């Protein structure tokens, strides 16, 4: 008797990724939005 | 633990060749001599799992019963080798305090000196 | 304005503005459970985010579907066992 | 069979010993698409490949890659 087999692995080569604008690509942009926007003299989302 | 018993005494109700004894008699308590012939091999048996879980640092309880040992027709309940239990935490198996009883099956054939002239033999099982 | 409502409009960004007649009364929908099968003894957990029909429990006890070989060894949980 | 799990020693005759051959013990899998390394462990007797990839950034998105398996980089014993 055994246990289950499992399962993990890590992207190393970073290869084949075209700019698709697609599943992933969108999901990065708003990490550059809340964090990183600011209006005049304020950043509000990130203070939200 | 069993207690068990033995049975012993010469009684001549079902003392009787294995050679005339099938579908006759059946669930009763049958005396049968004869000859050991092709032993198997011995086998241990597993009956209670123990498992580690490694966050929550307890161990757990699994118990797993067959229909042989118990004499009565009992509701038969499977249940699988667990695996991923409660929440989430790998059941790591342990060995050792996991109980375990050997097993063995075997074959008996009739008393040749009981035997007509020449015929097939026939024979039983019994598991030990 | 509420009066057109093409279909063009349907499952489209769409605002409104009007008069709220009146509530109901709170029901709950669930979104994490852990389940069990009723011969098996198989559990898993569910999860769901778009709860907005969309799904319901499973018709096999999925303890075969297993990549281990004593597991797999060792029936029927069918039909529909899943007990919340 | 109640010493099962425990330590012990035995003693005896060496009788029709095999031959030396490696057992695979983890297997690499190349993505080619995200870029990631999958690693299957098995203790069965046998098993089976696996499907076209189970990376964290192949996933949530419409194509998928396909992998294959990899020599070099599995471990053996």
């Amino acid at each position: 008797s055994f246990d289950r087999p499992e399962i993990y692995s890590a992207p190393v080569l970073q290869g084949e990724s075209p700019n698709d604008d697609d599943n992933t690509e969108i999901i990065k942009s708003f990490k550059n939005f809340i964090l990183e926007f600011r209006l005049d003299s304020q950043f509000i989302y990130r203070d939200q | 633990h069993p207690w068990k018993l033995s049975f012993k005494g010469s009684f001549g109700a079902h003392a009787l060749s294995p050679r005339t004894l099938t579908a006759q008699h059946l669930n009763k308590l049958v005396s049968v001599e004869g000859i050991v012939t092709k032993t198997s091999l011995v086998r241990p048996k597993l009956i209670r799992s123990v498992h580690y879980a490694a966050k929550t640092g307890r161990f757990h309880y699994r118990d797993y019963t067959d229909a042989t040992t118990t004499l009565t027709t009992r509701i038969p309940t499977p249940a699988i080798y667990p695996t991923e239990d409660t929440e989430g935490n790998k059941l790591t198996t342990e060995y050792g305090y996991s109980t375990f009883i050997d097993h063995q099956r075997i074959t008996v054939q009739e008393m040749p000196e009981m035997a007509p002239a020449g015929q097939l033999p026939r024979s039983i099982d019994v598991i030990l | 304005p509420l009066r057109d409502l093409d279909s063009e409009h349907v499952s489209k960004i769409v605002r409104l503005s009007g008069i709220i007649i009146s509530t109901s009364v709170l029901s709950s929908r669930a979104t994490y459970l852990s389940i069990m099968c009723r011969n098996c003894r198989h559990t898993t957990s569910i999860t769901i985010n778009n709860f907005n029909n969309t799904v319901s429990l499973p018709r096999s006890c999925l303890s075969t579907i297993e990549s281990e070989s004593s597991m797999a060894n060792e029936k029927n949980c069918g039909p529909d066992p899943y007990i919340i | 069979g109640d010493f099962l799990g425990q330590l012990i020693t035995v003693r005896g005759i060496i009788t029709r010993v095999s031959d030396v051959k490696p057992a695979v013990e983890v297997i690499a899998y190349t993505c080619d698409q995200c870029g990631y390394e999958v690693f299957q462990e098995v203790n069965s007797r046998t098993f089976t490949p696996l499907s076209e990839c189970t990376s964290e950034e192949c996933s949530q998105n419409q194509t998928k890659g396909q992998l294959f398996m990899s020599t070099r980089a599995s471990k053996f014993s």
